[PDB]
């Protein structure tokens, strides 16, 4: 989640320019996208960053809950 | 067809793309009283001739960069053109539209997308709901 | 595309048509202000929404208003 | 005549009228603040000397003497450590005992119950353990009491006071021309003769003279008070002459060209002091006295003056196709011509170049100063030793990032089109898409190929199928040519078959050839490389190339991208430009240094775990009379560093057993700083993960309750600007990491190292 | 061992002579920039500055030869 | 006063098109890459797209096999190795050749989007039909069959090749 | 005692210069 | 025997064939049924 | 044994490999190449 909180479009929007001409100027990759490929919008990526941090947040500390407990315990 | 001879340019990987031939492309032409060096739009630099030059360009802002920060503002050029190209062959002279610079005012170009009102009278969106229109397209 | 919306209180500095990078916008002459003039938005096709225009307008509020809309490959401002 | 020195007189009055006029060097500042961002921005203009005016020579003028004054401040650093290892430290009674004793010269005052951080260092002293290893340098310099440093501490603040006036003067008074500055020549000259090569001989003659005799009666066991003061090997000769008799016959082998009669004090041994564990400083000084020769000799290598000499602008135009190797040819038939332009004009290109060199020599001052210690009972001060590979391991990055950070800064400012026509400069940017591309996939490719290798060991083990892991006992990875590097350089010396001869010793132990032992503790020891250690030298190949990937596209998209053509015009250091084109946040240049420094802090943080893991687990450690070492972790890093939840428990969590467990103790302030490093990097969070917009909204209501008080500011109050909140964070969050490794490196070396 | 070294000889002079004196006449034929400055047969007549650079890089290969041959029993 | 000395340059345009985003290099344009690239089965003149899938297919399905032979989970047992192996070439070629079929079906409907419409000029993408590609995707499918079945009966029958090329089979 | 492992495959490694190179020269003669 | 997966349960061999079935079976023509679904032209 | 071919050479398996591939393996793909190349219309 860090990385879609901290880093912002812009960035991976000429990476992914990048590797456009990347794969159009490789020979044997016959694939081509039928919708063009463009970095996450800015809403998204804080929709996405924030839905990492939750699942994190939640999984981390689920798991730590029972292990302390069921592990000391019944 | 389009006339002009490209600037000398030993090739790149800015250049055009599968878009330029499939969907559109830009070209754009102007004249320069002599031979120097200028700035490509994505990247390296290119020598533009002597008499008409022609450069071909994967979007409009690219002509609108070059054309602008670099032809009028460096090089003291202001006769460049600006071509929307189909795939189909099909060219049309995009800018200056009407042959004037649009930053210069111009009788016979209409008012388009003007509000008669100042912005803080736009009515708010609950009186508008399931209308279809927005408040800055409200009447 | 996007819209773009001009109001009222333009001065007509035309200030919105130079910064804009892809020439959307072009001033007409009018008689609501002292320049004699006001900015116009005929080519929103061609708008990528940069908000050049409303980072330029010297009015407050702004006199020039970008909504952003329905997304194409130009105002993606997709080379590819 | 070409070199040649012409300065202004009186370019600028010394008065202290500007400094009532804050912001006077910006046009924009110059006028008053209106709102709080004029405050920030006159501090984060303050030395961004070539926006204050347009002026290159006046612009070299500031760097000159702005250079003046950080000698000054280093000098007067310098003078302070001195100062309190000779008024504050236990230097003397660690200086008769030297395995027995922890150095400390810092001693707290006794106000709120903080002298409880003055530890039992031994010594009869109380104070706080050091680990910059100052004692263990001033040792192998000769310095043997306290009046010595204390001599060196008032030297120290007379050459500050020197570097200041200086500055002062060469800009104020005497100020060079620009053509001064542009003398690369010249400069190249004296500053490797005179400087590195003067400097080397300067202190070979110091370690010859006084380091090496008052060392050998040190190791010999003989007391401090019964040691000659060093002047006394200078005048008394006989003295020298009986610890190497080669002193009894002069200087005259060395001008009949005898010098192998120099042997006894200028040795070619390797290996380690076996009293010390540090370097043969006889060791030391040949190979300080072959360096002085070789950089006076490289300082002849250029023409100023006299018609002989190298040209630096004829290699660059003759550094071009058809000229190179023929598989070197692709650089194109201009090659590095154009060149030459940059250097004449733009200080950012070699503050560039200069900041990437001093990252790669603080690497090599890390590596080559564990593996091959320099100073005596160095090695053995385990806290002091994984102290300063720490240390110059982050000086390292940051110095890497500000190199790639003003690359990119003289790619916006001082990049001329018009230099650069199909040249290597030219042609490199007419390819960066081929270049970014390449690095992308190498850098998906060593993510995959290193980390998730880690969590396939995870999975794996959880399962119960330790026989399916990456390690020694299952899938192995073994560094095949890595061990075969340390096999061929153990059998250099004797112990591709003996390339070098004359080395009697190991050049370093870590590569074989045995171990050293001083105080009943490992110095070092041959560092066996298995499949963990595979693993993680290409975690920090991963890491490393990301962040090349991160900070060369900033660089090689400086100018402009295919989404953002125009970059330059926005400058080096903008916001973004609009949420337009689906949002252009953080294109700028200055955007992808402040990514870069996040991915350099993980990068080292790595590098840094890694050596502290591996040197605790394989290399320290405690030898009995049996000769059998027990290393400090009993060799976890071959079973557990092969999975990130061995890294999580059985480093991060074991080890952190000292500073979760120092309160109550002389080591609280690293428990205290354990905690505060870890409120800085939440609180860095926000500034990260929210935006300006809420926070001047924010704001807004605030200033209407002082409005409804009358006690509004007229200095109206803004939120931090979107560039300043990402610095905010960066710094931040990089301050809180930093001093979490730092606390918790050192209270564990300070309790059991 | 050690590397031999020989006591000083005419043999070393020779060397480091020799070595100068070829030296001297290869760069008066061969730098890009001979008679810069202030002058001084059948040399290229150098000057001053040819001459030292002559001199030391004759000191310095001079060097490396005897120190050469007397480590290898004259090579 | 301005050389770019193109003329000389050892890298030249890409097919003397300097605005195409390419190079003419070692890899992209010289005599052996090309001869090399243009007459692999994606590429070569004349090959009904069927037989283009088959050699590729059966190139493919072949080294498949190897990876879970030799590291894999069953790589305990010879019997056990061989059998992961084939299943993975097998499990990673339907896959492959299901996503072949459905980048038909959405790739061609009217005017194909990007470097398969009509007015598309991608060299490096020159099956511009529908029905050549379902044509590949069979010769993919049964080349990765009977490449994956081929590795599969050599590395089940080892110690009987093994036999064979040492000559142990000429004792009787 | 003849030569091992390593020594057969760096064998075979530096004969893929001469190898590349015999190719260059083939190819060179034949235009 | 611990040493494979068993059930005690009634009709213990459903798991051996439901979970292939959900999780590396049907996913991926599930998901050529979506990509068909969502790039189908108008 | 001498009932099979061995080698006590390194890398024995080599010549296991080897013959047969430049013998009964690549020969007919090089002379496949050499038809084209002899039979190529100008
Ligand atoms: C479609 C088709 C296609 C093709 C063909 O045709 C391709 C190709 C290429 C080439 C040229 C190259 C090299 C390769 C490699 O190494 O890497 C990869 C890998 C893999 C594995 C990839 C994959 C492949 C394919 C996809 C296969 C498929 C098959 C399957 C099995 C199917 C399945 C189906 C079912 C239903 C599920 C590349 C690349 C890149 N990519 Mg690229 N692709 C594509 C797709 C895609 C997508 C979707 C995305 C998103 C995710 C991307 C992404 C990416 C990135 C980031 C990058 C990088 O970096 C790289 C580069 O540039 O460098 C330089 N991309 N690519
Ligand atoms: C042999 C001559 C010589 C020496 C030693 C130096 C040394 C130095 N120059 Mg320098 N320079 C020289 C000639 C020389 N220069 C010439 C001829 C030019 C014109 C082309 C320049 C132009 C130049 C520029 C433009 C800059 C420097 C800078 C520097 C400093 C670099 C920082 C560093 O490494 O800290 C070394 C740390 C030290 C403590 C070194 C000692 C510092 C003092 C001043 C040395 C005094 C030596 C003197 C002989 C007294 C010796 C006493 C005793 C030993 C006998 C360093 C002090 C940079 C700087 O920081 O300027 C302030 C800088 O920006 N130099
Ligand atoms: C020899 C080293 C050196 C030199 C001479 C410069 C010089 C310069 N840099 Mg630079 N830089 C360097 C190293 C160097 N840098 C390194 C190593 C990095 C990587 C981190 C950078 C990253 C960098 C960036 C990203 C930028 C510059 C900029 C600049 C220019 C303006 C200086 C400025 O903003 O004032 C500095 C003013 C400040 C207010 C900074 C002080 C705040 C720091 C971060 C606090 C540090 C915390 C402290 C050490 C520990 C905690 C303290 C405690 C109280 C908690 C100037 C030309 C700026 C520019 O515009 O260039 C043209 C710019 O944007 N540099
Ligand atoms: C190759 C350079 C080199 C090396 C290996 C050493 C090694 C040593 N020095 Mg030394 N020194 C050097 C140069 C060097 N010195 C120079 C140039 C000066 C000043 C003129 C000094 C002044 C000095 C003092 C005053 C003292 C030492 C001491 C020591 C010892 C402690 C270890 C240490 O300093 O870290 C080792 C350092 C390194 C491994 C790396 C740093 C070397 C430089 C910075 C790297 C330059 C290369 C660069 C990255 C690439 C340039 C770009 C390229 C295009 C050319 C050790 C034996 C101390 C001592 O007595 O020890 C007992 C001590 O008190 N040194
Ligand atoms: C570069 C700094 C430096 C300095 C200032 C000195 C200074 C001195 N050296 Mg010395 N020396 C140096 C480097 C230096 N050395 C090096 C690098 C070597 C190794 C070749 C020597 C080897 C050397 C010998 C062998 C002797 C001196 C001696 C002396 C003293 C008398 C020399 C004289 O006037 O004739 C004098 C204090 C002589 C002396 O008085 O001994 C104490 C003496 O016998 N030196
Ligand atoms: C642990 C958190 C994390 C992870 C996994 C990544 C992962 C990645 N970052 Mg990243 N990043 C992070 C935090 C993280 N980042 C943070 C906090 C920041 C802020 C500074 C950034 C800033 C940043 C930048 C600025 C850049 C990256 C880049 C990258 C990519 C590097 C290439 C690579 O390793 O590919 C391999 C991928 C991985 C190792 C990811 C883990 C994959 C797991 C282990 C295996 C999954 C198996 C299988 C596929 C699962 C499918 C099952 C299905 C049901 C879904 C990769 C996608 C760079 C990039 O894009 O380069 C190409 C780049 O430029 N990141
Ligand atoms: C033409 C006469 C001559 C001869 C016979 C030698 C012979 C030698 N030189 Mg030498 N040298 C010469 C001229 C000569 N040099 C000149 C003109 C210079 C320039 C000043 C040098 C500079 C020089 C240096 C700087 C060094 C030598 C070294 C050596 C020894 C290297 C031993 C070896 O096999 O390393 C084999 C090495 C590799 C295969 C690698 C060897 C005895 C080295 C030494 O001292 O070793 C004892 C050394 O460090 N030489
Ligand atoms: C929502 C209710 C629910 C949930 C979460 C689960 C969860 C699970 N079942 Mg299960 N099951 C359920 C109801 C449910 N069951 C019912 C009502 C029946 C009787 C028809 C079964 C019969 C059943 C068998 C026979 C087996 C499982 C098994 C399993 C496990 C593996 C998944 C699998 O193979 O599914 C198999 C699921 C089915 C065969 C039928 C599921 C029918 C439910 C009602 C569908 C619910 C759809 C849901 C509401 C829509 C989601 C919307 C989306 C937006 C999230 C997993 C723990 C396997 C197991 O025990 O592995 C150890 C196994 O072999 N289930
Ligand atoms: C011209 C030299 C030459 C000749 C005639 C042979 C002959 C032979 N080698 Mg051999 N070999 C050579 C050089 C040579 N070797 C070199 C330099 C290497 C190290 C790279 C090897 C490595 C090698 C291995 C590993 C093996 C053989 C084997 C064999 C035997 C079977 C043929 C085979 O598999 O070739 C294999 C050939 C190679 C692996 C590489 C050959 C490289 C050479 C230099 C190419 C020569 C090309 C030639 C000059 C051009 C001909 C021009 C044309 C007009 C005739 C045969 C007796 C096999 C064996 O022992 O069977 C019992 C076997 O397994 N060779
Ligand atoms: C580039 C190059 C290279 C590479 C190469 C490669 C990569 C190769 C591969 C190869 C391969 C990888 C191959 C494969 C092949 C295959 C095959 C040949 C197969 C066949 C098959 C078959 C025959 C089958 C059959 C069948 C069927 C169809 C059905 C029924 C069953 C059966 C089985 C009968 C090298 C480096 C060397 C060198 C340089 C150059
Ligand atoms: S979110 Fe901030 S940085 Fe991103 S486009 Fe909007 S104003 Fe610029
Ligand atoms: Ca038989």
């Amino acid at each position: 989640s860090f990385m879609f909180l901290i880093t912002w479009r812009g960035y991976w929007q000429e990476l992914i320019e990048t590797l456009v001409w990347a794969h159009e100027k490789t020979p044997l990759s016959f694939g081509y996208w039928r919708d063009k490929p463009v970095a996450l919008s800015i809403v998204q990526a804080r929709l996405v960053g924030l839905t990492h941090f939750t699942v994190g947040y939640i999984a981390t500390y689920g798991a730590f809950l029972i292990a302390s407990t069921a592990g000391k315990f019944g | 067809t389009l006339e002009g001879q490209t600037p000398i340019f030993g090739g790149g990987t800015g250049g055009l793309l599968t878009k330029a031939e499939r969907e559109e492309k830009y070209v754009i032409t102007w004249t320069s009283p002599k031979e120097q060096v200028f700035e490509m739009p994505t990247g390296g630099s290119a020598i533009m001739r002597q008499g008409k030059n022609k450069l071909e360009i994967a979007r409009k802002e690219y002509g609108i960069a070059l054309g602008g920060q670099q032809l009028r503002a460096k090089f003291k050029i202001n006769d460049y053109k600006i071509y929307r190209v189909y795939p189909n062959g099909e060219t049309q002279m995009i800018h200056p539209a009407d042959g004037v610079f649009p930053e210069k005012v111009n009788q016979g170009r209409p008012k388009v997308r003007y509000v008669d009102r100042n912005i803080g009278s736009n009515p708010s969106p609950a009186k508008l709901k399931f209308s279809g229109v927005q408040p800055y397209d409200a009447p | 595309s996007h819209t773009v919306k001009i109001y009222d209180t333009c001065i007509g500095c035309t200030q919105c048509v130079r910064a804009c990078p892809t020439d959307v916008l072009e001033m007409v002459p009018w008689d609501g202000c002292k320049a004699a003039q006001i900015a116009s938005s005929p080519r929103t096709e061609d708008c990528v929404g940069c908000k050049r225009c409303e980072t330029a307008c010297p009015t407050d509020f702004l006199s020039i208003r970008v909504y952003l809309g329905a997304e194409t490959t130009r105002s993606m401002g997709l080379a590819y | 005549q070409k070199v040649r020195v012409v300065v202004d007189n009186d370019p600028v009055p010394t008065s202290p009228e500007l400094w009532a006029k804050p912001g006077h060097f910006d046009r924009t500042l110059a006028r008053g603040p209106k709102t709080t961002t004029w405050i920030w921005n006159l501090h984060a203009n303050a030395h961004d000397f070539d926006t204050h005016t347009s002026d290159l020579e006046d612009i070299s003028r500031k760097i000159f003497a702005a250079h003046f004054g950080h000698l000054a401040v280093i000098f007067i650093w310098l003078s302070g450590m001195y100062f309190h290892g000779a008024k504050f430290s236990n230097f003397e009674a660690w200086m008769a005992n030297p395995t027995g004793v922890k150095p400390s010269a810092q001693v707290v005052w006794s106000l709120v119950g903080q002298d409880i951080l003055n530890a039992d260092v031994g010594g009869g002293f109380h104070g706080i353990q050091i680990t910059s290893g100052l004692f263990q340098l001033w040792r192998a310099a000769g310095i043997t009491n306290t009046f010595q440093l204390y001599c060196t501490a008032i030297g120290g603040l007379v050459m500050a006071a020197i570097m200041l006036f200086a500055g002062w003067f060469h800009y104020h008074k005497r100020a060079p021309k620009l053509e001064w500055f542009q003398n690369w020549e010249a400069m190249m000259n004296h500053h490797l003769a005179g400087l590195l090569g003067l400097g080397c001989l300067g202190w070979a003659g110091h370690q010859i003279h006084v380091a090496l005799p008052v060392n050998k009666l040190l190791d010999a066991g003989v007391a401090i008070k019964d040691i000659p003061l060093p002047h006394e090997f200078i005048l008394n000769t006989s003295l020298m002459a009986e610890l190497y008799p080669s002193f009894a016959k002069g200087l005259v082998p060395f001008f009949t060209l005898q010098w192998g009669q120099y042997a006894d004090f200028l040795t070619f041994k390797g290996g380690l002091n076996p009293v010390t564990g540090g370097l043969w400083l006889s060791d030391t000084a040949h190979h300080h006295l072959a360096l002085a020769v070789l950089f006076i000799v490289a300082g002849h290598f250029y023409r100023t003056n006299w018609g002989i000499g190298h040209s630096f602008k004829e290699m660059l135009d003759d550094a071009k196709s058809p000229n190179m190797l023929p598989f070197l040819n692709f650089i194109g038939p201009v090659g590095h011509e154009g060149l030459d332009k940059i250097f004449e004009t733009s200080w950012h290109a070699n503050l560039s170049i200069h900041l990437v060199q001093f990252g790669t020599a603080s690497l090599l001052v890390a590596h080559h100063m564990y593996a091959m210690p320099p100073y005596p009972y160095l090695a053995t001060d385990y806290a002091t030793a994984l102290s300063l590979f720490t240390h110059h391991v982050w000086i390292a990055g940051f110095c890497i990032v500000g190199g790639a950070a003003h690359a990119a800064i003289f790619m916006v400012r001082d990049y001329d089109p018009a230099h650069h026509v199909n040249n290597i400069l030219d042609r490199t940017l007419r390819h960066r898409d081929v270049i970014i591309s390449h690095l992308a996939w190498v850098c998906q490719f060593l993510g995959f190929h290193s980390f998730a290798m880690y969590c396939h060991n995870d999975t794996m083990r959880a399962f119960g199928r330790p026989q399916d892991m990456f390690s020694d006992t299952g899938i192995q990875l073994q560094p095949i040519f890595a061990q075969w590097i340390q096999h061929i350089h153990t059998a250099a010396v004797g112990a591709l078959g003996t390339t070098a001869p004359g080395i009697g010793a190991p050049v370093s132990y870590a590569w074989g050839g045995g171990m050293v032992a001083v105080g009943g503790k490992v110095a070092m020891m041959p560092i066996a490389l298995g499949t963990a250690d595979f693993l993680i030298h290409h975690i920090h190949a991963f890491t490393i190339h990301v962040t090349v990937l991160v900070l060369f596209k900033g660089v090689l998209f400086a100018r402009g991208s295919r989404l953002v053509p125009d970059k330059a015009n926005l400058g080096f250091r903008f916001p973004c430009d609009g949420p337009g084109r689906g949002g252009t946040c953080q294109v700028s240049a200055w955007d992808h240094v402040f990514l870069g420094l996040f991915w350099m802090y993980n990068s080292l943080s790595m590098v840094v775990f890694h050596f502290s893991w591996k040197m605790q687990s394989d290399v320290w450690g405690t030898v009995d009379s049996d000769g059998i070492v027990t290393h400090l972790t009993g060799g976890n890093f071959a079973t557990s560093s092969i999975t990130n939840n061995g890294w999580l428990r059985d480093f991060l969590w074991a080890q952190s057993a000292q500073v979760i467990q120092s309160y109550n103790s002389s080591l609280s302030a690293y428990g205290l700083m354990f905690l505060a490093g870890h409120f800085i990097f939440g609180f860095s969070l926000m500034f990260l993960f929210s935006g300006r917009g809420y926070w001047q909204e924010l704001i807004e209501s605030i200033v209407w309750a002082h409005n409804k008080l009358k006690v509004a500011p007229a200095i109206q109050p803004r939120a931090l600007s979107i560039v300043h909140g990402r610095a905010v964070g960066v710094a931040h969050y990089l301050l809180g990491g930093i001093v979490t490794t730092w606390a918790f490196f050192l209270a564990r070396m300070s309790a059991i190292g | 061992t050690v590397p031999n070294t020989i006591s000083w000889s005419p043999q070393v002079a020779l060397i480091i002579s020799a070595s100068s004196l070829l030296i001297l006449l290869i760069a008066s034929r061969s730098i890009k920039y001979p008679q810069v400055g202030a002058k001084l047969p059948v040399l290229g007549s150098p000057s001053v500055g040819t001459f030292v650079a002559s001199m030391a890089f004759g000191h310095v290969v001079g060097a490396g030869i005897v120190l050469g041959l007397s480590n290898l029993g004259w090579l | 006063k301005l050389n770019y000395r193109l003329d000389t340059d050892p890298v030249q345009p890409y097919k003397g098109d300097p605005f195409n985003s390419n190079f003419s290099t070692a890899i992209t344009d010289s005599p052996l890459a090309r001869a090399f690239i243009n007459n692999l089965p994606a590429y070569r003149k004349g090959l009904t797209p069927f037989m283009r899938g088959l050699e590729i297919g059966m190139a493919h399905g072949y080294f498949l096999v190897g990876p879970e032979v030799v590291v894999g989970p069953l790589r305990e047992t010879a019997h056990g190795a061989n059998l992961s192996g084939l299943i993975t070439a097998i499990y990673i070629a339907v896959s492959a050749c299901l996503g072949i079929s459905i980048f038909a079906i959405t790739t061609f409907q009217g005017d194909p989007r990007g470097a398969y419409g009509s007015t598309s000029k991608d060299s490096l993408r020159p099956l511009r039909n529908r029905d050549e590609w379902y044509q590949l995707n069979g010769g993919i499918f049964l080349g990765a069959m009977g490449g994956a079945v081929f590795a599969y009966l050599l590395l089940e029958n080892f110690d009987a090749l093994d036999s064979i090329l040492r000559g142990g089979v000429n004792v009787n | 005692m003849n030569i091992s492992d390593t020594q057969v495959f760096v064998a075979l490694v530096v004969a893929l210069l001469p190898g590349l190179l015999a190719f260059r020269l083939a190819t060179e003669l034949y235009k | 025997d611990m040493t494979q997966l068993t059930g005690s349960y009634a009709a213990s061999w459903l798991p051996w064939i439901m979970i292939p079935l959900i999780f590396y079976i049907l996913p991926f023509p599930v998901f050529a049924l979506i990509f068909i679904w969502i790039e189908k032209e108008a």
